[PDB]
């Protein structure tokens, strides 16, 4: 019975991935004065299929200079930590109720970065070499930055249980009493995942593509599925921590109606982001976290560490 | 006592028995050296969640943190080794022989 | 040579870490608290050497209830008569101990 | 002083705000007066069992039944 | 060393409490209101004897009390107390804000009936 | 229980898109087609060559920063103590003392990439 | 035009419809028609297995009332 | 076989433990490490402890992700070996696994071992407690008295790990 | 270096050094030594050369093996007796532990491969700081835990030292290397009597800081690293051939210098306990260092060794240098003798 609740919550995030590719592809063309995969069927449903069925039916290309273990390794890796880190999130009840998620997040968001490290080093090439420095250089840009927002804003919360921050926000939003630390959350979302303006290692203008420009069709799609299934599972942990929505324990499908939305607006914001900003350097990528996020990270840990002592407004931790 | 006691303390003196023997290889005892602060990290922690000693849980994570009052020294030992040589061979390091 | 600067400033720095029977938060009690006061209370101001013979007894039931060596030992003798009496069929498990039991609430 | 506030608040405004919010959250709580009921509003919260004490028969502060009158009330915090 | 001493399976047969833990949350607050003495008693002799052993009578007189006050509830205000029960029992953490109005009418129903 | 059913069931479907990718189409492997990409000439050197990197000083900042503010996680629970005067002087001082460590570390130019 | 964006958004909208329901009707099937209980408390716990003692079905969720005391 | 999670999973973390002191090459010195690291938060989890073992899964995949940076940086080869490429590393994994599965065949026939300790062969879910604890968790109380009780140890760590940074300042500069 | 940051990794080392002396907890124990060992790293690497590095890579390995023997053993007597109290352990295997880790942070033989290199690969301010500070912690570890080291192991590592150092002694013509191996023969000397009375241990110490930082402090002033200079030194200041000549006498355990003090007393308690053949194997051993105390003795004062030209302008420039307390240790390493009785302040 658990087998068919844990398949129906990994085979809709594929589907959702697969259509996340067909509206990626289709709003970033209608931003630039384009349309759209329409061709394939009726206004391009069949176009993810199209792609699935292409890849999955082409050579895989393992080379021969590469770590062959390693190589098959990473990309699993990748597709697994994807898939048993969107568990504890509530969808408004989680599937695995841990009593440390945020923690459990933290943790396995901190273990996917070792896929494309291992990528890079056992592709026997120099641009996959530079791709997972990159990445290493990323990881220690944004790591520390995005612990303290998470604790800073975990105050008001009361402990690092997921499912409670739905009674968190049962009066009022999360963003307005922290909304600087919102933003700073959204952006080191935004540079976690290698999105856009943080791309930085599958870049295909510095680099040609990558830690991933040994891996051909196959593993090559996983990598896709993974970062697609990571930046919607962001944007879900953002609307849970920010925007808690109205939770009628009679009526669960309100707030998974109001999550869902909630969700795909983010998803919509990352993709019109995406489409809008030059990529940055990785070196000013480095001194953006660590010399203007970092200082004001401290001084609202600080503000809100003192602020619920202030007011008499400790919140329970049960 | 217990069992996994034994395979703990077991561990510890295998990273000791790979700490003791060096490969030609800095970055090797360095690793060795972070094993034996884990598994003494893992050896107390389950000691004392056996034990209900609920106030010395203060001295595991607190002990963890000191673990890199050496481990990132290391790093910082090794960087003017590899300014001082091309590669962090333990065998280039015998001026001090004389 | 240990300057005891903490008896004579007064100041307590780490004395509440240093047993298990000390002020725990929340009243939490250790699972050997009773064994360790109780040589803890027989072996103050007597000396070392006089207690490691005059108070042996508290001190071994307080090392029995840390690690429990006896007691994983009468259990492990237990276990062992019992399967040798189940090969050979001498034994048969009591309805209770089966898991049909019908426990008290 | 306001020069070198105003070339520091034009150069780097990050800092400055870092630097005022530090400054507000170090002074602030030895300024409110509501410290004092976080403090009793941690302390009243029954996390242990009041495990009862013994009748000796002089006892005239605690009470023989939790709804008498003696004892430590929070009407105060039921009105805030 | 000596024989620990267990008393017999005799003496630990009481009527227990055959009821639910949602049960057992409703009615709460009435039942430390209502049987406050006896276990207060029992558990002053469990803090002073540190031995389950010598207070087992002290239980079974709390057993008989928490009895008494159910078959109590149970004669008079049986519906309520099963509808505010049930509203309890619903929900997952078991949370006392869920079913204000029902609890209202317990509390009405027993304050003027008992 | 639950947990490693899960797991287990993530890691069969991962570890099962390899082997259909692997021995469902035809293959034709030749030694030319696998060799490492270098934009169409052969590379010089290889790729395990010593890559000399520069910001080794923020790294080892970021292992010391990794675990002190993870001495600072517990700050939610800390809320809870009877004794909040001294937890918030503790709290504050630490984080000066990171603060402290970061300005030393900004001053002294330690933040800027080495050559 | 640009609302032809909004088909595939919808197929989407119900990609993230599917899953986190499907869990609450899960945890409406197996606990006998209420929610599922948590315990992350050791209390919640032992009242858990009070319940799946106290049942006589070995199924905790089987909620016995008044009605069984004398 | 599933009352011994607690020693399998602790079989894993002296394989792991085995596998990275052959010291191959630190990469996958690296991949050992964060592997025994899996396991053995794994085994504090399994005793109650997740919050300890959440954290020192995260603490040494960080360290590990900056160790891995730096070998790729600086310690490197032509040829890295993965455990076979070299004769004395392959034998001394040998013999670290056939000596730790020495040990559990001894320890799984009559249940009792003596090396240096004595050691018995039960399950570890004889010693758990079988009481409850209330409302809270005993480890996150305790180490949330780290602020409330904790005074000197926290500023003597605060003072270590500041002379830390500096140190690190002090040691890579060249003049 | 900066002054500031130098005078405050000096007072981090000092209050290192201070937790470790003043603390009732094995983790604070633990914590001290962690900290002294990370802030006194960067002192050796004052002048950033090659043998600076290697110095402090051997140090830090060896610190850092000693740490993990030590916590390992903390853990295991928290494992068999469930406190934390800085007193005698419950285990024998954390007593040996232990003492393995002490002796290796004492540099004590057959631990003592890392001191000669290590003293020879710093400057002389460092080794001082070194040799003389860095052997107060283990010595108080050690005098904490009396009842629990075993008898066989500590005096076996003494004679070992002892041994060792006296052997090892005549082979340098590098003064830090000499004064290496004379630390590790009084290391030798000191924990040879540490069961029987550490009182005679402490006073041991206490005359070994002094007459250490005496031959540091002159080397200090005459600029001297070599043997060779030291034999030029009686060119440029016949006082300083002097003061480094008694001194030298000094260590050599010859009376009526303050040197004789220690060990002549450490006799004085090992008779007493029935034990006639160690001291006297350890004073036929010393006579090993008083070997080459002569030999340096010789070849700085008692003779007149040729020197260069140049010298001739150094004729012309005093010394300028800030020789501290540099007289009154002197007069305390010389003598000392005839205030024998003032050790009973020690109990
Ligand atoms: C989750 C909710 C939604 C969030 C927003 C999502 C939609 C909008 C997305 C916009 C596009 C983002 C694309 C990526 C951009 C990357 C660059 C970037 O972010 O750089 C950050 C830049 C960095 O600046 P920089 O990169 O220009 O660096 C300047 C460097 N110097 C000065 C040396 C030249 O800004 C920040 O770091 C600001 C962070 C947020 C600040 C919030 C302040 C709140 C108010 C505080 C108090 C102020 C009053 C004074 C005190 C009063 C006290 C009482
Ligand atoms: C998640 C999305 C993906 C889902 C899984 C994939 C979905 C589609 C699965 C079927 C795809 C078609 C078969 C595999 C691909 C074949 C490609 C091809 O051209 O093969 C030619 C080859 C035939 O070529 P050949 O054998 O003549 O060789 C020509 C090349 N030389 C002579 C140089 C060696 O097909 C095969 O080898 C067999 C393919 C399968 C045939 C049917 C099997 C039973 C099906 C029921
Ligand atoms: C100049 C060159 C030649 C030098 C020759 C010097 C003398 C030769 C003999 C010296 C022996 C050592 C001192 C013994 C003092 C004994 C005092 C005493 O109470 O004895 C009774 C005690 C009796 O023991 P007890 O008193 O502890 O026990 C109580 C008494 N009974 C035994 C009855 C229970 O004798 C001893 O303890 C042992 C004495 C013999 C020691 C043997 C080891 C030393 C061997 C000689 C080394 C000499 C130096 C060699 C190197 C020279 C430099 C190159
Ligand atoms: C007591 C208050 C609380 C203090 C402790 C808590 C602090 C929380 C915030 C932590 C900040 C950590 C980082 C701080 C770094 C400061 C040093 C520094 O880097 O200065 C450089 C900067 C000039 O920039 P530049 O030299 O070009 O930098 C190189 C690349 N940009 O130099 C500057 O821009 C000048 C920086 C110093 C002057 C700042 C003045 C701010 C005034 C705010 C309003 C009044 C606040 C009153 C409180 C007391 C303030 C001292
Ligand atoms: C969570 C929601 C996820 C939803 C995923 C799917 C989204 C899209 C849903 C379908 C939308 C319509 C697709 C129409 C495809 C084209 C159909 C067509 O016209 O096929 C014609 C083709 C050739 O036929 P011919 O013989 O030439 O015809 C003679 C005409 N005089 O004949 C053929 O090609 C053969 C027949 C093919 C029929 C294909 C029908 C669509 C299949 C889509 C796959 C997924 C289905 C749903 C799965 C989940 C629900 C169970
Ligand atoms: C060779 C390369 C590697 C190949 C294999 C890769 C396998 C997958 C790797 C990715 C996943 C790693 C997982 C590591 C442990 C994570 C622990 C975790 O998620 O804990 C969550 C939760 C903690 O919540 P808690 O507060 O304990 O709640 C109890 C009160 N209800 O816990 C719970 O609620 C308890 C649930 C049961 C826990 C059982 C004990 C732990 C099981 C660990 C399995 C093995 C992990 C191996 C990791 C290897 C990493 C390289
Ligand atoms: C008892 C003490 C020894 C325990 C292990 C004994 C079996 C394995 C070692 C056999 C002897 C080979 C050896 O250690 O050689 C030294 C080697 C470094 O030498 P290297 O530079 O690699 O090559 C030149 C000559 N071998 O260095 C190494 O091989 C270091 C690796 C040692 C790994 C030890 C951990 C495995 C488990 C041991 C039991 C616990
Ligand atoms: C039972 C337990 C007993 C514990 C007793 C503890 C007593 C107090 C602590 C004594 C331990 C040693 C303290 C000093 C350590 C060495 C300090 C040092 O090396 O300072 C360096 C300084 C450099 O001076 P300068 O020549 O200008 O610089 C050259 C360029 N680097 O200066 C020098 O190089 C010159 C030397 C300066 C210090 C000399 C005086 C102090 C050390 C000797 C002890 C003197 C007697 C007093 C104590 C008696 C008991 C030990």
């Amino acid at each position: 019975m658990f087998m068919i609740n844990v398949l129906t919550l990994i085979i809709p995030i594929l589907l959702a991935v697969a259509f996340l590719t067909l509206v990626e592809r289709k709003v970033l063309g209608y931003m630039q004065f384009r349309k759209g995969p329409n061709v394939v069927g009726p206004y391009g449903l069949l176009q993810p299929i199209a792609d699935a069925i292409k890849l999955f039916i082409k050579e895989p290309l393992r080379p021969a200079t590469s770590s062959i273990s390693m190589f098959i390794l990473a990309p699993i890796l990748a597709l697994t930590l994807a898939l048993t880190m969107w568990i504890p999130l509530p969808m408004p009840y989680p599937l695995i109720n841990m009593n440390l998620g945020v923690l459990f997040m933290l943790a396995m968001s901190s273990l996917a970065v070792y896929s494309i490290l291992w990528s890079g080093w056992a592709s026997n090439s120099k641009y996959a070499l530079i791709g997972a420095l990159r990445a290493v250089a990323q990881t220690i840009s944004y790591e520390v930055t995005l612990a303290i927002i998470l604790l800073s804003v975990l105050l008001m919360n009361g402990s690092f249980t997921l499912s409670t921050l739905i009674i968190t926000q049962e009066q009022v939003w999360l963003i307005f009493p922290a909304w600087p630390l919102a933003m700073m959350w959204f952006i080191s979302t935004l540079a976690e995942t290698n999105r856009a303006p943080f791309d930085l290692t599958e870049g295909e203008s510095e680099l040609v593509s990558g830690f991933n420009v040994e891996y051909a069709a196959g593993p090559f799609a996983l990598f896709f599925m993974a970062e697609y299934a990571n930046i919607i599972m962001m944007n879900i942990f953002t609307t849970t921590l920010f925007l808690g929505a109205f939770h009628n324990p009679y009526m669960p499908e309100l707030y998974t109606i109001n999550f869902t939305i909630k969700s795909l607006l983010l998803s919509i914001t990352f993709l019109w982001i995406r489409a809008s900003y030059p990529r940055f350097r990785y070196d000013q990528l480095m001194h953006l976290l660590w010399k203007n996020f970092l200082p004001l990270t401290l001084a609202l840990c600080m503000w809100h560490v003192s602020l619920p002592i202030l007011l008499s407004s400790i919140p329970p931790q049960t | 006592m217990s069992l996994v006691y034994m395979n703990i303390m077991m561990a510890f003196t295998v990273s000791l028995t790979g700490l003791l023997m060096y490969r030609s290889h800095l970055m090797s005892s360095l690793l060795c050296l972070e094993g034996m602060m884990l598994s003494l990290f893992i050896l107390a922690t389950l000691m004392i969640l056996n034990s209900h000693f609920t106030l010395a849980s203060m001295m595991p994570i607190i002990l963890l943190v000191f673990a890199a009052c050496e481990a990132a020294l290391g790093l910082s030992l090794l960087v003017m080794v590899s300014n001082t040589y091309g590669t962090d061979y333990v065998q280039n390091l015998n001026l001090l022989q004389c | 040579p240990f300057f005891d600067v903490q008896k004579k400033l007064g100041v307590d720095l780490d004395h509440w870490m240093t047993i298990q029977s000390a002020e725990q938060p929340h009243r939490i009690p250790a699972r050997c608290h009773a064994f360790e006061k109780e040589w803890i209370e027989c072996a103050h101001g007597i000396g070392s050497i006089r207690a490691e013979k005059e108070c042996k007894i508290e001190f071994e039931d307080f090392r029995e209830c840390l690690l429990r060596q006896k007691t994983m030992k009468r259990l492990n003798a237990i276990k062992r008569q019992r399967d040798k009496l189940i090969k050979e069929g001498k034994y048969t498990p009591p309805p209770h101990h089966s898991g049909q039991e019908d426990l008290r609430p | 002083v306001a020069a070198f506030l105003k070339n520091v608040w034009a150069k780097e405004p990050v800092l400055v705000a870092s630097f005022a919010i530090a400054g507000l959250a170090v002074i602030l709580p030895t300024l409110s007066p509501y410290t004092k009921y976080s403090l009793m509003i941690n302390r009243a919260t029954p996390y242990n069992y009041p495990v009862p004490l013994r009748d000796d028969g002089n006892m005239p502060d605690v009470p023989s039944h939790p709804q008498d009158p003696q004892g430590p009330s929070l009407e105060w915090l039921k009105r805030l | 060393p000596g024989i620990v001493e267990l008393p017999s399976l005799e003496d630990l047969k009481v009527q227990e409490v055959k009821v639910s833990s949602s049960v057992l949350k409703a009615a709460a607050h009435h039942y430390g209101a209502q049987c406050d003495k006896p276990n207060k008693e029992f558990m002053l002799c469990r803090w002073e004897e540190k031995d389950p052993r010598r207070c087992l009578e002290e239980g079974k007189l709390v057993n008989q009390c928490a009895l008494e006050f159910f078959r109590q509830i149970k004669r008079h205000c049986a519906e309520p107390f099963t509808e505010y029960w049930t509203c309890i029992d619903y929900s997952g953490l078991q949370l006392f804000r869920r079913c204000r109005k029902e609890q209202a009418q317990f509390d009405k129903c027993v304050l003027d009936k008992l | 229980m639950n947990l490693m059913i899960t797991l287990l069931t993530n890691f069969t479907l991962a570890t099962l898109l390899v082997t259909i990718a692997f021995w469902l189409p035809q293959l034709n492997v030749y030694s030319e087609k696998t060799s490492p990409y270098e934009c169409g000439f052969d590379p010089m050197g290889s790729a395990r060559l010593p890559f000399s990197m520069k910001f080794f000083l923020v790294a080892i900042t970021f292992l010391l920063f990794d675990l002190e503010i993870a001495l600072l996680l517990p700050l939610p629970w800390a809320s809870q103590t009877t004794n909040l005067n001294t937890m918030l002087t503790m709290a504050l001082l630490l984080i000066f003392l990171l603060a402290v460590s970061l300005a030393y570390e900004w001053t002294q130019k330690g933040l800027e990439w080495t050559e | 035009m640009w609302f032809e964006v909004l088909p595939g958004i919808a197929v989407m909208g119900v990609c993230l419809f599917i899953p986190g329901m499907a869990t609450a009707r899960i945890h409406r099937f197996s606990n006998g028609g209420r929610e599922k209980r948590v315990a992350h408390y050791s209390y919640q716990w032992y009242l858990m297995e009070r319940d799946r003692r106290v049942s006589g079905v070995n199924r905790y969720y089987v909620s016995k009332g008044l009605e069984n005391i004398d | 076989m599933m009352t011994y999670i607690v020693f399998i999973l602790s079989i894993i973390f002296v394989m792991g433990f085995v596998g990275f002191s052959s010291k191959p090459s630190p990469i996958y010195g690296g991949l050992g490490l964060i592997v025994s690291g899996g396991v053995g938060c794994g085994i504090v989890l399994n005793f109650g402890g997740s919050f300890l073992g959440l954290m020192v899964f995260l603490i040494y995949l960080g360290g590990m992700m900056v160790v891995f940076g730096y070998t790729t940086a600086m310690a490197t080869e032509q040829y890295p070996e993965v455990w076979v490429s070299n004769k004395v590393v392959l034998g001394t994994f040998i013999t670290g696994l056939l000596m730790e599965f020495l040990m559990v065949y001894y320890v799984l026939k009559d249940k009792e071992v003596e090396i240096v300790f004595k050691f018995n062969g039960m399950g570890d879910w004889v010693i758990y407690d079988t009481g409850d604890s209330g409302f809270f968790s005993e480890e996150a109380m305790g180490i949330a008295a780290l602020y409330s009780y904790g005074t000197w140890l926290v500023i003597v760590t605060g003072w270590s790990l500041l002379i830390g940074v500096v140190v690190i300042m002090e040691i890579t500069r060249g003049n | 270096m900066n002054p500031i940051i130098l005078i405050i990794i000096l007072m981090t080392v000092m209050l290192g050094t201070i937790i470790v002396m003043i603390s009732t907890h094995w983790l604070l124990i633990w914590i001290g030594f962690e900290m002294n060992m990370l802030a006194i790293i960067p002192i050796m690497m004052k002048k950033h050369n090659p043998r600076a590095t290697e110095a402090s890579t051997k140090y830090f390995l060896t610190q850092s093996t000693a740490s993990m023997l030590l916590m390992m053993a903390i853990i295991i007597n928290l494992m068999f007796s469930g406190q934390w109290t800085v007193m005698k352990l419950f285990n024998p295997m954390a007593s040996m532990l232990m003492t393995m880790a002490l002796a290796m942070k004492l540099g004590m033989a057959p631990f003592h491969f890392w001191v000669p290199e290590v003293t020879q690969g710093i400057p002389l301010s460092s080794g001082l700081i070194l040799l003389t500070w860095q052997k107060l912690a283990p010595m108080s570890v050690l005098y904490q835990i009396l009842p629990s080291i075993n008898l066989d192991l500590i005096l076996t590592l003494s004679i070992l030292s002892i041994t060792i150092g006296g052997w090892g002694g005549l082979n340098q013509t590098q003064l830090r290397k000499i004064m290496a191996y004379s630390s590790i023969a009084h290391m030798g000397w000191m924990t040879a009597v540490l069961l029987y009375n550490p009182t005679m241990t402490l006073l041991n110490l206490i005359i070994y800081i002094i007459m250490t930082s005496t031959m540091f402090t002159l080397f200090m002033a005459n600029s001297t690293t070599t043997t060779l200079s030291l034999s030029h030194t009686w060119n440029k200041a016949p006082i300083m051939t002097i003061l480094v000549l008694i001194t030298l006498l000094s260590m050599g355990g010859l009376p009526p210098l303050s040197g004789f003090m220690p060990k002549w007393m450490i006799i004085q308690e090992m008779t007493k306990n029935d034990s006639i053949i160690l001291p006297t194997l350890m004073a036929i051993t010393a006579l090993l260092n008083l070997y080459f105390y002569m030999r340096l003795t010789y070849s700085t004062a008692l003779t007149m060794f040729p020197s260069t030209n140049n010298m001739k302008m150094k004729w012309q420039f005093p010394t300028t240098k800030r020789m501290t307390l540099l007289p009154t240790m002197t007069v305390l390493s010389t003598m000392l003798l005839p205030l024998t009785p003032i050790l009973s302040i020690l109990e």
